[PDB]
């Protein structure tokens, strides 16, 4: 059994559609757990400057209080069954997703349209929470890798809804009221924006009826007319410098922008994203691994961790690479990144794209393991792509990727293309925003 | 005296020609050099500054 044959095993992703628009899709297999929850399409790029925070107040109070739960019944029953419940509100998503057994699938559907949908938003609650937001937001601001990335969103997108921080700024934190939330829940959890996915041992059958016994309630209507519409941002060029001298070490994350969560050049941008790779001290290997700026980097000790991400959101997404080094080293990263970039943009092989090939499927299959992250690729992929792309797609888009697509699709987009830098830290030998815009060219090509 | 004049200076066509060439050539220059030197410049010109005291 060669690795075509067992992608094509890969126990499909049946997708289903109640009435009310949500999309009951699930995956059956073996094992005697199973992930259910449902994917819900808010956060902060659909909040607006008076709210911004509301999906975070939102996904805090969810497990405290929700009507015919009392309330820490909600929990007693979650860990009567040893199920783990979680929620993550990213910016565009947010999903509550039970983690339980098969056997207590009827409970968890229950206990998930209990949260989504009867949630008491009790004021007392809103007050206690309210501190908690508060410590979490200096707890991230302590955070020296989320404060860069939120830099990065603030400085790319600025003056649009992409900008503002999932948590929100610390002053609607201390004015969001109960009247805000409900507004918040009512025109953002709704059902055709839902999707309620199981993978493990779930029969699609059995999740669809527990769907219609239990997801029944939920409605498309949105009060007189007021209907949300996804407003397209846009993509600013600039650089944002908060240089910090007490922190130990410098962060700087440059990116630029890439594609939209439904492109085929997504396929190609990892594959490029793939050659540069990522690199930790950590490692071990050293001088010796295959991605140039991580061997340069290893052979100086130049940083301390430089990542490669591909954020990509409906519209437009960021295409860069966050690096964590000391001071004097932001200059040589500066110059080696970009000219990796370049050489990428310039002149690529086939050695190093099959390379990225095969970093880029291990990634994929590496990632598939698991009931959540199943769950949790449902649930994203019928949002964004509309639909569960089957891995023998993703080996056919692969396939399909060579030298040539990887150089094109860099040029257009990496290719004299003005960058997103943002900084955090002791950052003084970073180059001036005409240097890093400078580099994005090569005056040999 | 126009030949004396001539005599002592044997090159003023020349010399008004190259001024004219010369005139008109940097009133082409001057501006999109300095446009070139905004369009560099431009970033620092625009920095709006913040301070943040904890």
């Amino acid at each position: 059994a060669t690795y075509a044959q067992a992608l094509q095993s890969v126990p499909e992703t049946q997708v289903s559609q109640l009435d009310n628009g949500l999309r009951v899709a699930s995956e059956q297999s073996s094992q005697p757990t199973c992930t259910v929850g449902v994917w819900i399409d808010a956060g902060s790029r659909y909040e607006n400057e008076k709210n911004n925070g509301a999906g975070y107040f939102v996904e805090h109070l969810a497990f405290k209080g929700t009507k015919n739960r009392p309330g820490s019944a909600l929990e007693k029953e979650v860990e009567s069954m040893g199920a783990h419940l979680n929620a993550y509100s990213t910016r565009e998503h947010t999903a509550y997703y039970i983690k339980a057994l098969s056997k207590d699938l009827p409970k968890a559907v229950e206990l998930l349209a209990d949260i989504v949908q009867n949630c008491s938003l009790e004021d007392s609650q809103i007050e206690k929470e309210r501190d908690v937001i508060l410590q979490e937001l200096q707890e991230n601001d302590s955070s020296m890798r989320d404060v860069v990335f939120d830099y990065l969103h603030a400085t790319a997108f600025q003056g649009t809804p992409l900008a503002q921080s999932v948590e929100g700024p610390s002053e609607n934190v201390r004015k969001l009221s109960r009247a805000d939330l409900t507004e918040y829940v009512s025109q953002h959890y709704k059902a055709p924006r839902m999707v309620l996915a199981a993978a493990g041992g779930v029969e699609h059958r059995q999740l669809l009826d527990l769907a219609q016994k239990h997801f029944s309630s939920l409605s498309g209507t949105y009060v007189e007319d007021a209907v949300p519409a996804f407003t397209p941002c846009r993509f600013t060029g600039s650089e944002i410098r908060h240089r910090d001298d007490a922190l130990p070490l410098a962060h700087v994350a440059i990116a630029v922008e890439g594609p939209g969560w439904a492109n085929p050049d997504n396929v190609p941008l990892q594959v490029a994203n793939a050659i540069i790779g990522h690199y930790d001290s950590t490692y071990g290997g050293g001088t010796h691994m295959s991605s140039t700026l991580a061997s340069v980097a290893a052979t100086r000790k130049l940083c301390q961790s430089f990542q490669t991400f591909n954020i990509c959101y409906a519209e437009t997404g960021l295409l860069g690479a966050h690096f964590v080094c000391d001071n004097m080293s932001i200059d040589d990263m500066m110059f080696f990144l970009q000219g990796q970039w370049m050489r990428l943009c310039t002149s690529a092989t086939e050695s190093e794209v099959v390379r990225g090939k095969n970093i880029l499927r291990n990634a994929l299959v590496s990632h598939l393991d698991g009931t959540t992250p199943v769950c949790e690729d449902i649930g994203r992929s019928l949002l964004t792509y509309g639909r569960r792309i089957p891995l023998a797609e993703w080996e056919s888009r692969i396939a399909e990727v060579d030298a040539s697509v990887v150089r094109e699709v860099c040029s257009k987009y990496f290719y004299d293309q003005c960058p997103a830098v943002a900084g955090l830290g002791p950052i003084e030998q970073l180059p001036d925003y005409n240097r890093i815009r400078s580099g994005m060219f090569w005056l040999r090509f | 005296c126009t030949f004396l004049r001539w005599a002592s200076e044997p090159e003023h066509d020349h010399r008004k020609r190259m001024g004219l060439k010369m005139l008109m050539m940097m009133g082409l220059l001057l501006p999109l050099v300095y446009a070139m030197k905004r369009h560099k410049w431009s970033v620092l010109k625009s920095r709006k500054l913040a301070y943040r005291p904890p």
